[PDB]
């Protein structure tokens, strides 16, 4: 299962000037491209090394798609102002996300496409990819307009054929990086609180993909601290799970780690 | 590649 | 509405020309096309909310822009003979409309690229009285009008009966004739018929007037020649009834 | 309007080692709107060499950015990252702990 | 890229007509325009969904489940349907407001003529001169009149007028020259006319 996903953001800038259009492309958990119009030379650029040698024809197409979106979104921002009876005074945010997922057979599983205005759901392409639903009741005009002009058909074709054709082109392009599994380098650490208490921390570090599960047992559900999965900065990810353990009786707590790159799910305990 | 066409809301 | 200026334009080879378009109020998109003698609507350039959106093989010497007030300008220079065509402007993209992508055109700009501006000639209008052999046979009377020796075919023929324009019984030629067929920059001829009842023609209180509106040279245009300046002018030919 | 406060995390790329070069990361996520001020500090003083990632968002539309700087740690030096958003009364500052 | 068929159509008044349109790539919306000579193309029919058929008066267009074809039908032809019929489309995957045009289909409707009483008349000028015109008139729909066989001779194609009050339509061609060698009987000779054609003095 792989996914080609894209994140588009346009923010209106009263006083500052034209709005800010940012496009962020992802192959699974890897960012590979970006377009930012805040820059004076706005072009779709590589953000992964397996894109560093691609050719003008590609960058040209992608800059145009992004440029033409920025153009529409700039208008959409003034249209959305009218729907919501808003003024030229405030800065508002239009967000568009689209993506396709592969099945286990390497064939199209699902496709999604949505719009949001000011962080709240706006319009959504249905699971069938044949119509649009106004999630917000202000999105009702956009919904009739887009269903009546048969817009979904353009997206159904992208999500079902283009997105998938390309997801494979990219997956091959960076086989050595993307498909390679980096399993987490684990270790448990001991940080004493008081004479009575002590904190036992399980560390999952340098893992790709970002999907992981970290659990403490004796099942010990009752008050375990778990931090959000964070990026290391080099492409890999980090995660830790902590539990309040009574002094001396440390070994009574076991850490369970489950990641894709691991043949056997690893279980840990602290070594003094 | 990103979607070549968007929506005019 | 889609308003285009100038409606007509006659200029010399090498000279620059500028064409204006005012889109439909609310419409955010402007398209420029050029329709040649037989050729369909060959696309030139497209604008969206002041910015360029699409280019369709403009001659480099062709130039365009859309202003913040969504008006547009089509610059053509250095002008060449073959650039003679109808330049249409199209408007769309009002987000208010449900069917945004529906295109609306204006009544174009006719551009006549000529070598010598002294080849420009207004028409000679002449109305012909009905045959008394037709009046006896049919009991109807056909008036015939001719607009001859005009270059280019920038004309408009209209009939006027007793002061007001008529359309019933009227019949202008859809296309003009070349007076010198095997000749480039051949002057044109145009015929138009007006058929009335014998008893309408036979009344001398009835005034019939053929009227040709020629579109010619600008006032800023240089007229070196000794003959009259072939400007934009109405050339009429009248007739009264007779028993 | 959707107003969401950031989720701040100060950490290193590799396990901290006195004298051995590393990367100090201040990862801000779960926030709305886009507009955010992030600074990386060394013993109270702001770092000017600091770099960041491309503005992206999650399935909930909340944003995520990663402000990173190349740095060499000593036990004497202490670092922290200062974040300011519309949702914040006063800039939220959080210290870098090598064991967290 | 679109392809309109046939390039030109010559229909008799009252007859029905069909027009074809084809793309090389898959399309998603179809637009049908009429263009009256020298005027701007004007929208006739918009089609948005596959297999949909929509009409506007006697005009009727179809989407085509193929997503690569569209047809326009004019039900009963009236002579005013003369003009170019342009087919335009929204290519699937094309960015917003991208839409291709066809090169058009030329339609020619031939008016029905009721009482053909053929004749060639001579008309007098409002200035007392030899300079005058010849008028071929009141001829049927089948007379395919030919151009001037001479240098100094000029002949126009059939034009049809309607005296809608008296409800009478008539065909007519004008002929003129400068020569003394210019007579009514000699005017239309290359143009095949009937044996039963009126000629006064």
């Amino acid at each position: 299962s792989h996914s080609l996903k894209y994140f588009h953001t346009s923010v209106s800038r009263p006083g500052r000037g034209e709005p800010r259009f940012i496009s962020v492309g992802y192959v699974d958990d890897t960012q590979f491209v970006r377009f930012d119009n805040d820059a004076a030379s706005p072009r779709m650029v590589p953000r992964a090394p397996w894109m560093e040698q691609e050719g003008s024809e590609y960058w040209d197409r992608e800059t145009r798609s992004a440029r033409d979106t920025a153009q529409i979104f700039r208008v959409n921002l003034r249209t959305l102002r009218g729907y919501y009876n808003q003024s030229e005074a405030g800065s508002h945010t239009l967000q568009w996300m689209h993506g396709c997922e592969l099945g286990p057979d390497r064939r199209f599983l699902r496709g999604y496409e949505q719009f949001a205005y000011d962080g709240k759901d706006y319009l959504t392409l249905n699971e069938d990819l044949r119509s649009w639903t106004a999630v917000d009741t202000a999105a009702q005009i956009s919904e009739q307009k887009s269903n009546d002009a048969s817009e979904a058909e353009h997206q159904r074709a992208y999500l079902e054929d283009t997105c998938v054709e390309w997801l494979h082109k990219y997956l091959e392009k960076g086989k050595e990086t993307l498909l390679h599994l980096e399993p987490p380098k684990t270790h448990v650490t001991h940080h004493p609180i008081s004479d009575h208490e002590a904190t036992l921390r399980c560390w999952a570090l340098g893992f790709y993909p970002a999907e992981i599960t970290l659990t403490w047992q004796q099942g010990h559900t009752q008050d375990t601290e778990l931090v959000e999965t964070r990026p290391a900065g080099d492409g890999t990810f980090q995660k830790w799970a902590a539990v309040v353990v009574p002094s001396g009786e440390e070994q009574r707590y076991t850490c369970h780690v489950q990641h894709e790159g691991l043949p056997e799910p690893v279980t840990l305990r602290w070594k003094p | 590649v990103m979607a070549p066409r968007t929506l005019v809301l | 509405g889609v308003t285009q200026t100038p409606k007509h334009l006659i200029t010399a080879t090498g000279q620059r020309v500028t064409l204006r378009c005012s889109p439909r109020s609310g419409d955010l998109s402007v398209y420029w096309y050029q329709q040649s003698l037989d050729q369909g609507l060959q696309f030139l350039i497209q604008y969206y909310n002041g910015e360029e959106r699409a280019k369709g093989n403009i001659l480099e010497r062709f130039s365009a822009q859309q202003f913040p007030d969504l008006h547009s300008e089509l610059n053509l220079s250095s002008l060449e003979l073959g650039d003679s065509a109808l330049y249409f402007c199209a408007s769309s993209a009002n987000p208010g409309d449900s069917s945004n992508e529906k295109l609306f055109f204006g009544s174009g700009t006719q551009l006549s690229v000529l070598e010598d501006l002294n080849k420009v000639f207004p028409p000679e209008v002449a109305v012909f009285e009905p045959s008394e052999a037709e009046i006896s046979h049919t009991q109807k009377a056909t008036l015939v009008c001719l607009a001859t020796g005009f270059y280019p075919d920038h004309v408009e023929l209209s009939w006027w009966v007793n002061g007001k324009e008529v359309h019933s019984g009227v019949c202008t030629d859809p296309q003009p004739l070349k007076e010198q067929p095997a000749l480039n920059d051949s002057r044109y001829a145009l015929s138009s018929r007006l058929r009335v009842s014998a008893t309408f023609w036979q009344n001398p209180r009835n005034h019939f007037r053929c009227q040709v509106q020629f579109y010619g040279l600008s006032e800023n245009d240089e007229w070196t020649q000794d003959r009259a300046k072939p400007v934009t002018q109405i050339v009429s030919a009248e007739a009264w009834g007779r028993a | 309007m959707i107003q969401r406060t950031p989720k701040i995390q100060v950490y290193s790329r590799h396990p901290a080692e006195n004298g051995k070069s590393n990367f100090l990361n201040c990862y801000v996520s779960g926030f709305h709107p886009s507009d955010i001020e992030v600074d990386l500090l060394k013993n109270g003083e702001r770092i000017e060499k600091v770099e960041h990632s491309d503005l992206s968002f999650s399935k909930d539309w909340s944003f995520y950015l990663l402000y990173y700087t190349e740095f060499t740690p000593t036990e004497k030096d202490e670092y922290a990252c200062r974040v300011n958003h519309v949702t914040l009364s006063q800039p939220k500052i959080v210290k870098w702990d090598r064991d967290m | 890229q679109l392809n309109q068929s046939p390039q030109s159509m010559f229909i008799q008044e009252g007859e029905d007509v069909s027009m074809n349109c084809t793309s090389s790539s898959i399309f998603n919306t179809w637009l049908w325009y009429k263009q009256d000579p020298g005027e701007g193309p004007v929208l006739l029919i918009a089609l948005y969904k596959a297999g949909e058929l929509t009409s506007n008066g006697r005009l009727t267009a179809q989407f085509g489940i193929t997503r690569k074809d569209s047809f326009l039908n004019i039900s009963a032809s009236i002579p005013s349907d003369v003009g170019i019929y342009f087919c335009a489309g929204q290519p699937l995957g094309g960015s917003n407001y991208k839409l291709t045009f066809g090169k058009g289909t030329l339609l020619t409707v031939n008016p029905n003529i009721q009482n053909p009483d053929p004749a060639v008349y001579q008309l007098r000028d409002s200035k007392s001169s030899d300079k005058s015109v010849c008028l071929f008139t009141d001829f049927d729909s089948q007379t395919n009149v030919s151009q001037s066989k001479d240098s100094d001779v000029y002949i126009t194609d059939k034009c049809v007028l309607d005296m809608r009050s008296m409800d009478f339509k008539s065909n007519s061609a004008v002929a003129w020259s400068n020569k003394s060698d210019f007579a009514c009987a000699n005017a239309f000779n290359n143009s095949i006319i009937p044996e039963d054609t009126f000629f006064p003095s």
